RNA sequence: UUAGCUAGUAGGUGGGGUAACGGCUCACCUAGGCGACGAUCCCUAGCUGGUCUGAGAGGAUGACCAGCCACACUGGAACUGAGACACGGUCCAGACUCCUACGGGAGGCAGCAGUGGGGAAUAUUGCACAAUGGGCGCAAGCCUGAUGCAGCCAUGCCGCGUGUAUGAAGAAGGCCUUCGGGUUGUAAAGUACUUUCAGCGGGGAGGAAGGGAGUAAAGUUAAUACCUUUGCUCAUUGACGUUACCCGCAGAAGAAGCACCGGCUAACUCCGUGCCAGCAGCCGCGGUAAUACGGAGGGUGCAAGCGUUAAUCGGAAUUACUGGGCGUAAAGCGCACGCAGGCGGUUUGUUAAGUCAGAUGUGAAAUCCCCGGGCUCAACCUGGGAACUGCAUCUGAUACUGG
C-alpha cells in the first residue's frame, strides 16, 4: 500500500484474519458435532452436543464473530431436529 | 532551437507582442509561397525533372529540426528534388500521419516512440 | 457603449430634435434639420411597415441615450410589469439618473447630465450614485454633491432649464442644487409624438 | 387499514399458488381514449381453493416465493 | 385518423437529414488537401470556380469552395473548413475558412475583410 | 452523527448561511434533513440578519443532534437579543 | 427486415443460508412460469429535480447546482470492519510502465495542478486553512487540491468608460454634380469645461465566531481544588490584500471596432471589371449605365464586440392530442370472409373498476413566478409566498362507460 496507515491496516486485518479464522473454524466444528449425532440418531450424544456448542456460539456472537441472530438459528434449528427424534 | 528570452512583469501585456510576433512570422511564411511558385513564371517545368520525393521529420529536439534540414538540402539536386514537409517539435501524432497519408513520403525521426493512437494508423495503412 | 459620433446626424435621420444640444440655438441654423444625413438625404424614403417601426425605437433610444442590449431589457422590464407595457417602457427610460438628473436642469443636455453622474458630482439622499442608469424611485431626493456645486455648467444648465417646460413630477431648489423626484411621471406628462405601440409591435413579433 | 386486490383467477395449475389478472381502465396519457390495461400477479392459495375463472380478493404480504409477494384474502365469486 | 390507430402507431416526427455530415456536429474541421482545382458551374452561370478535395481529420473526404479574388493553396495545404454550400456547384457543400492554418487571406481587400482572414490596414 | 450546522450559500466575498440539520458525513452544501434558520454576517443590521426555528433545534437536540461552534455562538447571541 | 422464450426454469415440501423475506442454496415432488397489454433477441442509454424552446399542448435535452445509481487500468475474488466486495487496501490473472549491481523488485490522476496524444476547442505544476464543513484529540492543536480565494480565456450575463458644452457660409481634403451647388458636417480646428475608469500617492470597513491567560458566581464535592456553564477585564487570530469604499494629483489626456446597404430587410451613388474575376441564407446577380462582383464616398444596424460556422426549439396546422389529410394534388389494400381487438340499440335492478366529490398524507432543497430585503445600479445574493397542474389512502356520489 502506499500510505502509511494503510499499510499499517493491511497488517492488521491480516492479523485479524487469522485470529478470527482459527475461532471461527474452531465454532463450526462443535457445530458439526451435533449434526453428526442427529444423523446417527443418538439423543445423549447430540445433547452433549449441543451443550458444549451453546455457550461458544454465543460467546463468538458476543465477540461480534457472529451477529446474535446466527447463534440463535443455530441452537433453534439443532434444538428443533434433536427433539424430534429423541 | 535559439533566441533571445526576457521575462515581463505581467503575462498580459505580454499576450498582444507574441502574437505579434507570430503575424509577421506567418506573413513572411506566406511571401516566401508566393515567390517560390510564382519565380517560374511558367505552368510547369521547362524540362523532366518534375518527378521528386517526399519527406516527413519530426525529431524530439527543437535544434536538430532546422540544423540537419539545412544538410537535407546539401544532398538535392536538379534531377530529383527532395523537399520536408511539416517538421515537427517531437513524437509523433494523429495528423502527422495523415500528412504522409495524402502524399506518400517516408516518415522518419531522429528520436521518436510511436503512440497509441500513432501505432493504429500506421499498420492499416501502408507506410 | 456609448454613441460618441455626430449628434444632429441622428436627429435629421428620425425628422425631429431630440435635444442632444442645449437648446441655445435654433437648431435650423446649426444643421439642414428638416434632412437626412449624407448623398441621399434629399430622397425620400417610401418607408416599409417595419421602417416606421424600427425608427421610432431608434428615435427614443436616441433621445435617452440607450444602446440596444439595455433598451432590449427595458422593453422586457415594461412587458412583465403590469400595466400597459408601452407607458411601462417611458416610465423605466424617465427614471434613469442621467435622465433625471438632466430634467433637474443640472445638465445641458442627457449626455451632460451623464457626464455629471460618471464623474460622481451627483447624489441621491445624499450618497454618491455614478452610475447613469441608475433607476431613482419617488421621494428620493438627487443633489449637486457640494464640490461639483461650483461647476459653471450646471448655473447655465438651470439657466436653459427654467426656459424648458417645467416638469411636474420633480420639485427643484436652484440654489441648493438639489431636487426631489416626486412620482413616476403619468403617460399624460411626456411628448405625445412619441408612439410607444410601435415600439411595442418591433419587440413582439 | 387493508389494502386489497379484486380481479379473476387465469390459472390455478400450481401447488398452493395461483395467478391472478387485475384489470383496470387507464386514460391514454396522449390521445385521450380509455385502455385496457392488466397486471397479473402470483398469489399464494395454500388448500389450493380456488379455481380457474373464479374472482378472488387478494392482499399484499412479505415474499412467499421468487415471485410471490401476495396471498389470498378469500374468493368472491366462482364457476361462471 | 382514428385514436385508436394512433393508440396502435403514433405520431412520429421525421428526423432531420444533415446538409454538412461531414462536420458531425462540429463549427470546423481540419483536413489536408487532396486536389486543388477549378470547376465550372451550374445553368445559368459559367466561370472557373476554386475548388479543392480535402481530407478531414475524421476520415471524411469532401469538396469545399476556396472563396474570395486569389489563392496560394496546393495539396498539402492544411485547411480549416465550414459548413456552406456553393449552389451553383452541386456537390460542394462546405467552404474553407480563408486566413487559417496554410490558407492565406484575401490579397488588398478592404470590406468584409473578415469573412476573407484579412488583417485590418495600418493606415 | 445528526449535527445542525451552516451550509454556506450567498456569492463570493457575499456570505450567506443556511442552517441545517443533517447527517454529518454528507457535504456542506448537499443532502440535509430539514432546514431550521440561516445567518447572514454580512447583513446590514439595521434589520434583522439572523432567524432561528429554536423549537426544532431543541427538538433535534434532544434526539442527539450536535450544534456546530458556530451556531452555538449563534443560538448563544440570538437568546441574548431577545 | 427479431414471435416465440424458460431446467433453478415456475411453484411445493424439508435441510442449509443471510442482519433479514426469498430458488438465496440443495434434495425430493408437482409441471409449471413468461409472451402480441410485445416476451425473447438486436440497437442505443446512467435516471431525476430541472434546462432550452413553445401562448399552450408539445418538441429537444440531462454541463455547471442538488438527489439517487454505477464505476475506480481490464477480468475475477474475498479479507478486515457497524459499514466495502474498498477512488490514493489486499490476493490471483491480463494489458502496460518504471527501478536493478540481473539474482529480483515497484506502480495504476475518471482527486488538484501539470504532460503527451486526439481535437475546431476548454485554464496555473499558485495562496491559505482566516471563514464554513469533515477526520482525530479533554484540549491546545494537527490534517483537509473539501472549501475559501487568487491566475488564465470577451466564453456568457450585467454595469461603466473611450469625454461634456460651445463652435459656420458651413474651412482644407475626400465624394457626387446636370459646375449653379449638394455632402461628409457642429463633424474637425478653435473656445472654454469636466476627470468616472486606467495611472500615481494618501487613508481604511466587513467576512472574527472563537481560542488564550487571568478573574468572579453557580452546579460539584470533604473542600475555596479540578471539571463545566455563564458573565468581566487584558493581549491576540484575514489566504484573499496593493480588499470593498473614501480623499488627493496630472491632464482629454491611455481606451472603437465589426457586419451590412437588389427584394425578403433598416441603409445609394460613382469608378473598375465585362457570363471574366467574383457574389450567393432563399429568389438570383456578372457580355459596356452592375445600388447584387471589387474599391471608394455616403448611409444602415450592432458596439468591446461584430460577423461566419455548428447546434435545439420556434415560426412548421410541415406527424395535426389540443390541431390535417386520401375523386382529379402525396394517400382507399383488386375484392370478399373472418379470429384477436375497438365500438355497440332499449328497460330495470345490482355493483362501484372507469368517472366525479371531499378529507388526509406525500410531491426534498435549489430553479421558475409574485411581493419585499442587501451589494452605488444591474447582473448577483437573499426573506416569505404561490406553484409543483402528480401520486397514494380513506370516505362518499351513481348520470354516463365497464362488470
Amino acid at each position: 500500500a502506499n500510505i502509511k496507515s494503510a499499510k499499517k491496516r493491511a497488517i492488521q486485518s491480516e492479523k485479524a484474519r487469522k485470529h478470527n479464522a482459527s475461532r471461527r473454524s474452531m465454532m463450526r466444528t462443535f457445530i458439526k458435532k451435533v449434526y453428526a449425532a442427529i444423523e446417527a440418531g443418538d439423543k445423549a450424544a447430540a445433547q452433549k452436543a449441543f451443550n458444549e456448542m451453546q455457550p461458544i456460539v454465543d460467546r463468538q456472537a458476543a465477540k461480534g464473530l457472529i451477529h446474535k441472530n446466527k447463534a440463535a438459528r443455530h441452537k433453534a434449528n439443532l434444538t428443533a431436529q434433536i427433539n424430534k427424534l429423541a | 532551437a535559439g533566441d533571445e528570452v526576457t521575462v515581463v512583469r505581467d503575462e498580459k501585456k505580454a499576450r498582444e507582442v507574441a502574437l505579434y510576433r507570430q503575424g509577421k512570422f506567418r506573413e513572411v511564411k506566406l511571401a516566401r509561397q508566393q515567390k517560390s511558385k510564382l519565380e517560374n513564371m511558367f505552368a510547369n517545368m521547362t524540362e523532366g525533372e518534375v518527378h521528386e520525393v517526399n519527406i516527413v521529420l519530426k525529431a524530439d529536439v527543437q535544434g536538430s529540426v532546422e540544423a540537419i534540414s539545412d544538410s537535407l538540402l546539401k544532398l538535392s539536386t536538379d534531377e530529383v528534388k527532395v523537399k520536408i514537409i511539416g517538421s515537427g517539435v517531437g513524437g509523433i501524432t494523429e495528423t502527422d500521419a495523415t500528412l504522409a497519408a495524402a502524399s506518400n513520403a517516408i516518415l522518419v525521426g531522429f528520436n521518436v516512440r510511436a503512440d497509441a493512437s500513432a501505432r493504429k494508423v500506421i499498420e492499416a495503412e501502408s507506410l | 457603449a456609448r454613441y460618441l459620433g455626430p449628434k444632429l446626424k441622428l436627429s435629421r435621420r428620425e425628422g425631429t430634435d431630440l435635444f442632444l444640444k442645449s437648446g441655445v440655438r435654433a437648431i435650423d441654423t446649426k444643421c439642414k434639420i428638416e434632412q437626412a444625413p449624407g448623398q441621399h438625404g434629399a430622397r425620400k424614403p417610401r418607408l416599409s411597415d417595419y421602417g416606421v417601426q424600427l425608427r421610432e425605437k431608434q428615435k427614443v433610444r436616441r433621445i435617452y441615450g440607450v444602446l440596444e442590449r439595455q433598451f432590449r431589457n427595458y422593453y422586457k422590464e415594461a412587458a412583465r410589469l403590469k400595466g400597459n407595457t408601452g407607458e411601462n417602457l417611458l416610465a423605466l427610460l424617465e427614471g434613469r439618473l442621467d435622465n433625471v438628473v438632466y430634467r433637474m436642469g443640472f445638465g445641458a443636455t442627457r449626455a451632460e447630465a451623464r457626464q455629471l453622474v460618471s464623474h460622481k458630482a451627483i447624489m441621491v439622499n445624499g450618497r454618491v450614485v455614478n452610475i447613469a442608469s441608475y433607476q431613482v424611485s419617488p421621494n428620493d431626493v438627487v443633489s449637486i454633491r457640494e464640490k461639483a456645486k461650483k461647476q459653471s455648467r450646471v448655473k447655465a444648465a438651470l439657466e436653459l432649464a427654467e426656459q424648458r417646460e417645467k416638469p411636474t413630477w420633480l420639485e427643484v431648489d436652484a440654489g441648493k442644487m438639489e431636487g426631489t423626484f416626486k412620482r413616476k411621471p403619468e403617460r399624460s406628462d411626456l411628448s405625445a409624438d412619441i408612439n410607444e405601440h410601435l415600439i411595442v409591435e418591433l419587440y413582439s413579433k | 387499514k387493508i389494502r386489497t386486490l379484486q380481479g379473476r383467477v387465469v390459472s390455478d395449475k400450481m401447488e398452493k399458488s395461483i395467478v391472478v389478472a387485475i384489470e383496470r381502465f387507464v386514460k391514454h396519457p396522449i390521445y385521450g381514449k380509455f385502455i385496457k390495461r392488466t397486471t397479473k400477479l402470483h398469489v399464494h392459495d395454500e388448500n389450493n381453493e380456488c379455481g380457474i375463472g373464479d374472482v378472488v380478493e387478494i392482499r399484499e404480504c412479505r415474499p412467499l416465493s421468487k415471485t410471490k409477494s401476495w396471498t389470498l384474502v378469500r374468493v368472491v365469486e366462482k364457476a361462471v | 385518423a382514428t385514436v385508436n390507430q394512433l393508440v396502435r402507431k403514433p405520431r412520429a416526427r421525421k428526423v432531420a437529414k444533415s446538409n454538412v455530415p461531414a462536420l458531425e456536429a462540429c463549427p470546423q474541421k481540419r483536413g489536408v488537401c487532396t486536389r486543388v482545382y477549378t470547376t465550372t458551374p451550374k445553368k445559368p452561370n459559367s466561370a472557373l470556380r476554386k475548388v479543392c478535395r480535402v481530407r478531414l481529420t475524421n476520415g471524411f473526404e469532401v469538396t469545399s469552395y476556396i472563396g474570395g479574388e486569389g489563392h496560394n493553396l496546393q495539396e498539402h495545404s492544411v485547411i480549416l473548413i465550414r459548413g456552406g454550400r456553393v449552389k451553383d456547384l452541386p456537390g460542394v457543400r462546405y467552404h474553407t475558412v480563408r486566413g487559417a492554418l496554410d490558407c492565406s487571406g484575401v490579397k488588398d481587400r478592404k470590406q468584409a475583410r473578415s469573412k476573407y482572414g484579412v488583417k485590418r490596414p495600418k493606415a | 452523527m445528526v449535527t445542525i450546522r451552516l451550509a454556506r450559500h450567498g456569492a463570493k466575498k457575499r456570505p450567506f448561511y443556511q442552517v441545517v440539520v443533517a447527517d454529518s458525513r454528507n457535504a456542506r452544501n448537499g443532502r440535509f434533513i430539514e432546514r431550521v434558520g440561516f445567518f447572514n454576517p454580512i447583513a446590514s443590521e439595521k434589520e434583522e440578519g439572523t432567524r432561528l426555528d429554536l423549537d426544532r433545534i431543541a427538538h433535534w437536540v434532544g434526539q442527539g443532534a450536535t450544534i456546530s461552534d458556530r451556531v452555538a455562538a449563534l443560538i448563544k447571541e440570538v437568546n441574548k437579543a431577545a
